[PDB]
């Protein structure tokens, strides 16, 4: 991160609005639906064989808040994105072996979810701010693959 | 692939975008230029600034090629025939650029059509945009 | 795509690999497991160690599916029909894994056939391996 | 990097053998041929319209040694891959705008070129060592995109 003041202003001001019980899960769910391979990783979670079954699965919404959790952690800890995420990187890297590109994918589906939720309030400059952030985050988790 | 239902959802979210398709297409383009600044390299003869007419009018073109893909979806290869040549021969667009645009396109459908932008349509649209992109990079293949 | 000349080069570097195709295929697999350790996840019932018979015999299978692709190259979709299902439905292989294997395959052709492994054949082979991979991930598409 | 002693032993011992006037250029060339979009970046360099014309182009071999140069720099500076490459990252990032994935591609074509050159001496473990390194290098250059 850098995040200029105005970008900062824009990331922080949306995140305040965000329904953290229900946004994290709309994005984990969208991932499993949009990118089916990733459901490899949640066989433990129940029926995902239809996306309706993915989007009202309680483990799926259970987990997705954990995931927005970590984002809230990173989003306002941008100075050491890397410090913050090490433990998590370790878990997904040399523990669940999740290829780092799904980290961009979640990132981007997250950007989709926010755009769907905020509509017009999600202007291109704000999106631009968020891209950097989701990037920083995908890069922080994937750092123990090195 | 694109299944009978992908093709139905894509037939339909497009239905629902109608006349604004070019306005959206111009917005998706702006987003990309903004979010992924590397893409700006292709467009050095454009004013890439907000109210730019050139991007406005470009949006129109992207949007139209997308509609020509929805309508001939079961034959995009012959239909996007010449854009394939133009982007991969003549322009040498980095195929990674097709992934960033496609994404700004979904963020723009989403940001516009939240009733319609179901998880499953999101999926159909993704897959569709992937097919279009595969087609326009297939003379590298 | 794959042009009349890609198809000629691919017809031919394969010609030249002959009987060792399975030995190479077993080597490409080892390389990948070694170079990209994340791939190891799919194979937890394998001994992934050097002289492993299971990988030996797997090599044979990959190699054979590759030869069935060279011979029916102008119709890989119907031919790799069931491996498409098996890898994308049933196994849910991360499509990025197709890029790492494909690469170990070229490193293994190269490491074996340096007369044959021209810049242009390297290119034909890449493109071919891309088509195979696109096919085996196309029920995600 | 980490590079264990034995991996270290293996990277260093091959690199000594490597024809640095002619290996860098076989890999830049292979890139332009294998991944044609990348020739966007060398329109200044002359006829590349046929791969024969790419592989006996003197600017192409001229440039490719520069590129192995930087690798020799990184390969035995693995402790700050990041320090070493900053200037170069700046040049390719916010100066030629080369998307970082072509950095993996070169990396991998480089691994191809070495495999073709060393044949059997390029065993899977040595390849494994080199992958990490080419990675480290692609990641170092792409670090000013952040
Ligand atoms: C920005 C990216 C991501 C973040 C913030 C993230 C965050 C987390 C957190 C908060 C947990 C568990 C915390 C705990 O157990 O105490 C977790 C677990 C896990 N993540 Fe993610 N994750 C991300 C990407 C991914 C992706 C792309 C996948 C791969 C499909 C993935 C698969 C998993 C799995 C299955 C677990 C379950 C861990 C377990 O209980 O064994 N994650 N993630
Ligand atoms: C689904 C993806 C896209 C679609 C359907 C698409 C379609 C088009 C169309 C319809 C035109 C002009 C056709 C005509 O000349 O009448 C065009 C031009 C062009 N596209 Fe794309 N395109 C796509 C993605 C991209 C991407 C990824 C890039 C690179 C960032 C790109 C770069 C260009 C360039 C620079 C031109 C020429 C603009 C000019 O010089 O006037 N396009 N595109
Ligand atoms: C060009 C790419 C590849 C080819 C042609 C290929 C072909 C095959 C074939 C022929 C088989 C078995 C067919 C049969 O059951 O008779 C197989 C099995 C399998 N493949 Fe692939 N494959 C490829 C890439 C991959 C990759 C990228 C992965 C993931 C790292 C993968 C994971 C598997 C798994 C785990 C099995 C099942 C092994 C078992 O359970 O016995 N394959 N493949
Ligand atoms: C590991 C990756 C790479 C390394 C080590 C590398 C290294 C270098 C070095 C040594 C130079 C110029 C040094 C100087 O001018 O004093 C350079 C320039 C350049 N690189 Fe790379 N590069 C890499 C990847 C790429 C890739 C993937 C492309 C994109 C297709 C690329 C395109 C260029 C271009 C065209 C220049 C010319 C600079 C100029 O004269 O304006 N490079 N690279």
């Amino acid at each position: 991160v850098h995040l200029t003041p105005e970008e900062k202003s824009a990331v922080t001001a949306l995140w305040g609005k965000v329904n953290v019980d229900e946004v994290g899960g709309e994005a984990l769910g969208r991932l499993l639906v949009v990118y089916p391979w990733t459901q490899r990783f949640f066989e433990s979670f129940g029926d995902l064989s239809t996306p309706d079954a993915v989007m009202g699965n309680p483990k799926v919404k259970a987990h997705g808040k954990k995931v927005l959790g970590a984002f809230s952690d990173g989003l306002a800890h941008l100075d050491n994105l890397k410090g913050t995420f090490a433990t998590l990187s370790e878990l997904h890297c040399d523990k669940l072996h999740v290829d780092p590109e799904n980290f961009r994918l979640l990132g981007n589906v997250l950007v989709c979810v926010l755009a769907h939720h905020f509509g017009k309030e999600f202007t291109p400059p704000v999106q631009a701010a968020y891209q950097k952030v989701v990037a920083g985050v995908a890069n922080a988790l994937a750092h123990k693959y090195h | 692939v694109l299944s009978p239902a992908d093709k139905t959802n894509v037939k339909a979210a497009w239905g629902k975008v109608g006349a604004h398709a070019g306005e959206y297409g111009a917005e998706a383009l702006e987003r990309m230029f903004l979010s992924f600044p590397t893409t700006k390299t292709y467009f050095p003869h454009f004013d890439l600034s907000h109210g730019s007419a050139q991007v406005k009018g470009h949006g129109k073109k992207v949007a139209d090629a997308l509609t020509n893909a929805v309508a001939h979806v079961d034959d995009m290869p012959n239909a996007l025939s010449a854009l394939s040549d133009l982007h991969a021969h003549k322009l040498r667009v980095d195929p990674v650029n097709f992934k960033l645009l496609s994404h700004c396109l979904l963020v723009t459908l989403a940001a516009h059509l939240p009733a319609e932008f179901t998880p499953a349509v999101h999926a159909s649209l993704d897959k569709f945009l992937a097919s279009v992109s595969t087609v326009l990079t297939s003379k590298y293949r």
